[PDB]
C-alpha cells in the first residue's frame, strides 16, 4: 500500500473521529439509493422502495455498521490488506457472490459521506489518501476471486 | 451514434455470422468467463464447465438477442425493451460487465470473420455494441 | 433518464451553489489531480500547484457550463453542442475521465453543502454529472 | 502479474509465430481507427482521416513495429515487467504526457488482432493469458505515473 507517513497518519487521525455505526448506515444507504441495482443482494431487508424507506431499514442500518466495522479493522492492517481480509474475499466470491466492482462502488460512496460529514476538514490531500486506502481495501476484498 | 456506413458494415458482418450466431454466443461466453473471471459471480446458479448445455442455451439467446437487434438497428431502444427491463429490474447486472462480453464477442467474431473483419467494420462492431449495451443499460436508475 | 423530481433536486441544490460556483469548480478540479494523478496529462501547458491561477480560471468555466447545463436541463445537447464538438475533436479526453471529475464535484458538493446533500439529491446529482458525461462525449466517433 | 507456468508458455508458444512488425502495424493503425481520440498524440503523423489513410500511413506503421518490438522485449522478462519498463513509463507521463487508458485499449486492440491473425489457435484459455499479460504491461507503463 504505497501510503506515505502524512498519508498513513492523515487516513488515522481523521477515522478516530467518526462514528463507525451512524458511517456505516449512512454508506450503505446510499449506495443502495445511488447505484439501486446494489439492492439485488439485499433482497430480504425488505422494503427497499424509496430512499426513506432504505435509509430507515435497519437491517440496512446493521449491516452497515457491520461492514465499516470491518472495513476498520483493516486501518490497523494497513501494511497487509490482502492478509486480514483473505477469507473475507473468499466468502463474498464463493458464497455470496458479490462481484467486485460492488466495492468500488461503496468506496466512492464512502468517500462522499465523510466529505459530508467532515466538510473543510475533508480536505483535497486528505481525500488522496482515502482514495488509495478505498481501492485497497476493494484490491484485497476482491483479490481471492476466481 | 451510428452513421449509414456503421449500420451497412454492421449488417454485412453479422449476415455472415449467419446460423453460427448462437455459437458464437457461447464462445464469447466462454471467453468472458476465462479472461474476467469477476463476471462468474452473475452466473452462479449456472455449470460453467466447457461445453456445458446451459452455457450453449444461453449463448443462442445472446445471440438472438443481437440479431433481433440488427433487425431493427433503427429502432433499437423499442426492439430491446423487453431485455432493457429484464436487465434493470430483475438481473441488475453492474454496467462495467457488458463491455467485458461486448470485447469478447468482438474477439469470437474476429476469429471466425478473417476476411470481413477490417478495420472499418471492427469499429463498427465497436460502435454498435456499445449502443446495444447503452440500451440495456438505460432504465437502471 | 431525468425525471422530473430529478431536475428540480438539481435545481434546487445548484441554487445553493449560487456564486461559489466557481470556487467549486477549482476545488472539484484539485480533488480530481491530486486523487487521480492520471488527469494531470491532459493538462501539461497548466501551472497545477496549489491555488495556481489556471486551475482557477478553468474551474469557474467548468462551472459556469455546469450551470448553463443545470438551466437548460430538458435541452442538454443542444445547450452543450459546442462544448461537445470541442471535446470529440480538439482536446479529445478520454470518456473515463469524465467519471472522476463527476465524483470530484459530488465530494465538493458533499463538502460544502451539508444539509442539501441528502441521499435523493446525491442520486439526482449523479445521475445528472453523468448524462452531462454523455452529451460531452456523444460525438466521439 | 501471476502467470502460470502453463500461461507462460502458451503466452510465449504463440508469440514465437507472430509477425511484429506487420501485427504492430495493424495494432497502432487499428486503435487509431476504432478509438480516433487517441489520434490526440499524432498530429505530425499526417493525415489520418479514413481508415486506408492510418492503416497505410508509413509513419504509424513504423511507429507500431517500435512499440511491439519493446512489448515483445517486454515478454522475455513476465517476472520483471516493472523494472523492464521504467524508463519508457517516464518517458510517457512526463515527455509525452500520455494517459496511462490509452495502453489499456492498445493491450484490448492488441487481443483482438492475435484473434483476427489466429483463428482456432486463439483459444479461450489463450485469450485469457494474453489478457493477464497486456494488463500486466499496461500497469508496468502507468507505474510510474505522479
Ligand atoms: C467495504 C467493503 C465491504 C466489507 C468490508 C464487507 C464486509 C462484510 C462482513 C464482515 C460481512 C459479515 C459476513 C459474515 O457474517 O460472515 C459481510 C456480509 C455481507 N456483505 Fe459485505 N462488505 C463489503 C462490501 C459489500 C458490498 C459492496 C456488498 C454488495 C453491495 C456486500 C454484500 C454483503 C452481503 C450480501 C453480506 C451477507 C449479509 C447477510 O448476512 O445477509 N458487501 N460483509
Ligand atoms: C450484449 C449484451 C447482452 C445481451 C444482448 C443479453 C441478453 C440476454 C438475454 C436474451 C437473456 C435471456 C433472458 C430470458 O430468458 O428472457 C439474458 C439473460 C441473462 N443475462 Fe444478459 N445479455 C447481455 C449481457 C449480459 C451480461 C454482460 C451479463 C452479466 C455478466 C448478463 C447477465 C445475464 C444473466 C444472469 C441472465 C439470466 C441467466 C439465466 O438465469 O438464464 N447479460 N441476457
Ligand atoms: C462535466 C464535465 C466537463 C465539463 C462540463 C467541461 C467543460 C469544459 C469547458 C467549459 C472548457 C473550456 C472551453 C473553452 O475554452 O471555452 C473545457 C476545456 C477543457 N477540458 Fe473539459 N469539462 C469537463 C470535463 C473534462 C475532463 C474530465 C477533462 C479531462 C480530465 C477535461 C479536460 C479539458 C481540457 C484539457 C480543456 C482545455 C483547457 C485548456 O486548454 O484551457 N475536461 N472543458
Ligand atoms: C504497448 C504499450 C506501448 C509501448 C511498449 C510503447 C513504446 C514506445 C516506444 C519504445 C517509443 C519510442 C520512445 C522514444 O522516442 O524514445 C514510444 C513512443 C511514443 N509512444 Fe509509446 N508505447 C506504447 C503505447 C502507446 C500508446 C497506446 C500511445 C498513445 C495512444 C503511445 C504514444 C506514444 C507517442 C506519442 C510516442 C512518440 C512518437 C514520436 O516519436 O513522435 N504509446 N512508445
Amino acid at each position: 500500500m504505497h501510503l506515505t507517513p502524512e498519508e498513513k497518519s492523515a487516513v488515522t487521525a481523521l477515522w478516530g473521529k467518526v462514528n463507525v455505526d451512524e458511517v456505516g448506515g449512512e454508506a450503505l444507504g446510499r449506495l443502495l439509493v445511488v447505484y439501486p441495482w446494489t439492492q439485488r443482494f439485499f433482497e430480504s431487508f425488505g422494503d427497499l422502495s424509496t430512499p426513506d424507506a432504505v435509509m430507515g431499514n435497519p437491517k440496512v442500518k446493521a449491516h452497515g455498521k457491520k461492514v465499516l466495522g470491518a472495513f476498520s479493522d483493516g486501518l490497523a492492517h494497513l501494511d497487509n490488506l490482502k492478509g486480514t481480509f483473505a477469507t473475507l474475499s473468499e466468502l463474498h466470491c464463493d458464497k455470496l457472490h458479490v462481484a467486485p466492482e460492488n466495492f468500488r462502488l461503496l468506496g466512492n460512496v464512502l468517500v462522499c459521506v465523510l466529505a459530508h460529514h467532515f466538510g473543510k476538514e475533508f480536505t483535497p490531500p486528505v481525500q488522496a489518501a482515502y482514495q488509495k486506502v478505498v481501492a485497497g481495501v476493494a484490491n484485497a476484498l476482491a483479490h481471492k476471486y476466481h | 451514434v451510428l452513421s449509414p456506413a456503421d449500420k451497412t458494415n454492421v449488417k454485412a458482418a453479422w449476415g455472415k455470422v449467419g446460423a453460427h450466431a448462437g455459437e458464437y454466443g457461447a464462445e464469447a461466453l466462454e471467453r468472458m468467463f476465462l479472461s474476467f473471471p469477476t463476471t462468474k459471480t452473475y452466473f452462479p446458479h449456472f455449470d460453467l464447465s466447457h461445453g456445458s448445455a446451459q452455457v450453449k442455451g444461453h449463448g443462442k439467446k445472446v445471440a438472438d438477442a443481437l440479431t433481433n437487434a440488427v433487425a431493427h438497428v433503427d429502432d433499437m431502444p423499442n426492439a430491446l425493451s423487453a431485455l432493457s427491463d429484464l436487465h434493470a429490474h430483475k438481473l441488475r447486472v453492474d454496467p462495467v460487465n457488458f463491455k467485458l462480453l461486448s470485447h469478447c464477442l468482438l474477439v469470437t467474431l474476429a476469429a471466425h470473420l478473417p476476411a470481413e473483419f477490417t478495420p472499418a467494420v471492427h469499429a463498427s462492431l465497436d460502435k454498435f455494441l456499445a449502443s446495444v449495451s447503452t440500451v440495456l443499460t438505460s432504465k437502471y436508475r
